[PDB]
């Protein structure tokens, strides 16, 4: 193809490079010594992908999605083997929305495009719920991808979790909390996942051109973020990979990033909002200011 | 008070991403 400028020589301040790749709750880690390390490795390791991509070293979505499952995992440990799988179709993917996810609770209950729906549960029963649904349109179809669920009749709640947890026991209970906590979000299928990637390969080709305005470059950038957040292709780390693919291809035009606003999870930013959304957004989420 | 129905519950969930065979 053709040779893009690759990372910049005028780099982010070192206080903004440990911020990169941080998880910086609304409601709380990013100021500790391994967690900047961990973000200025992310930062470091995204400019040589970048690298790479500018000189036509990285040529598929997934290749780049390699190189970030990679860092990822350099900086793991029984948990290896979910960091560096990807979601099989046999499976279902669930986040119990606690801590530290606290936050998301509010957003989803207050959520424009929210709405109360009556979620069935052989346990709790019929739960009043705000629900968000994510869905997104690719070659004319809609694809439902991430569900938020928050229960409301809360006092019930506490009540009822008491004597289940006496009745069937803590285990047991555990066991089933662990995937169908009444507060949790429920993740885009495993099944659609081809289909995503390969749209992620096309995005990532059109990323790789050398004639785009810079703000075309953004947003492809932005749109190419949230496909591969929303659709969380692995069964774990999917977010530190979205975001490093994202970077990666972003440092290799010559453009540098700064971290995500404090108070902004760009995962969580984005399976909250629809594609157009989140691209519009997406400049904003960043913190691009001098002072 | 949203999510802290489930205060001092031995069998919380843990907070992250876990994977289940579809029934």
């Amino acid at each position: 193809f053709r040779a893009l400028p690759g990372p910049s020589q005028r780099q982010l301040e070192v206080y903004d490079q440990c911020l990169i790749g941080a998880a910086r709750w609304p409601d709380d880690k990013s100021n500790t010594p391994e967690n900047r390390a961990y973000c200025q490795s992310m930062y470091n390791s995204i400019r040589s992908a970048g690298d790479e991509i500018s000189r036509g070293g990285i040529t598929s979505f997934e290749e780049l999605w390699g190189r970030a499952t990679e860092w990822r995992l350099s900086k793991l440990e029984p948990l290896y083997s979910a960091f560096a799988s990807e979601r099989t179709s046999d499976t279902d993917a669930v986040t119990p929305l606690v801590k530290p996810y606290k936050s998301v609770l509010a957003r989803v209950v207050d959520h424009e495009d929210a709405h109360d729906e009556i979620m069935q549960d052989n346990l709790f029963g019929d739960l009043n719920v705000k629900v968000y649904r994510q869905t997104a349109y690719l070659h004319g179809n809609v694809i439902p991808l991430n569900t938020f669920r928050v229960a409301t009749d809360t006092e019930y709640l506490r009540d009822r979790v008491a004597h289940l947890r006496t009745e069937l026991g803590a285990k047991a209970l555990k066991q089933h909390l662990q995937r169908y906590n009444p507060d949790r979000i429920d993740h885009t299928n495993a099944s659609y996942l081809p289909i995503i990637k390969d749209h992620l390969n096309d995005l990532y080709r059109q990323a790789i051109s050398s004639d785009l305005s810079q703000a075309e470059l953004i947003s492809l950038i932005a749109r190419t973020h949230w496909w591969a957040a929303s659709a969380m292709p692995d069964q774990r780390g999917s977010a530190a990979k979205a975001e490093f693919a994202a970077r990666a291809i972003a440092s290799a035009h010559g453009i540098e990033l700064p971290p995500f606003r404090n108070g902004n999870v760009s995962d969580i930013e984005a399976m909250l909002s629809g594609e157009e959304e989140f691209v519009e957004k997406y400049r904003s989420l960043l913190d691009s200011d001098c002072f | 008070k949203f999510g802290d129905w489930d205060e001092n519950n031995p069998s919380s969930a843990d907070g992250y991403t876990h994977i289940f065979n579809k029934v």
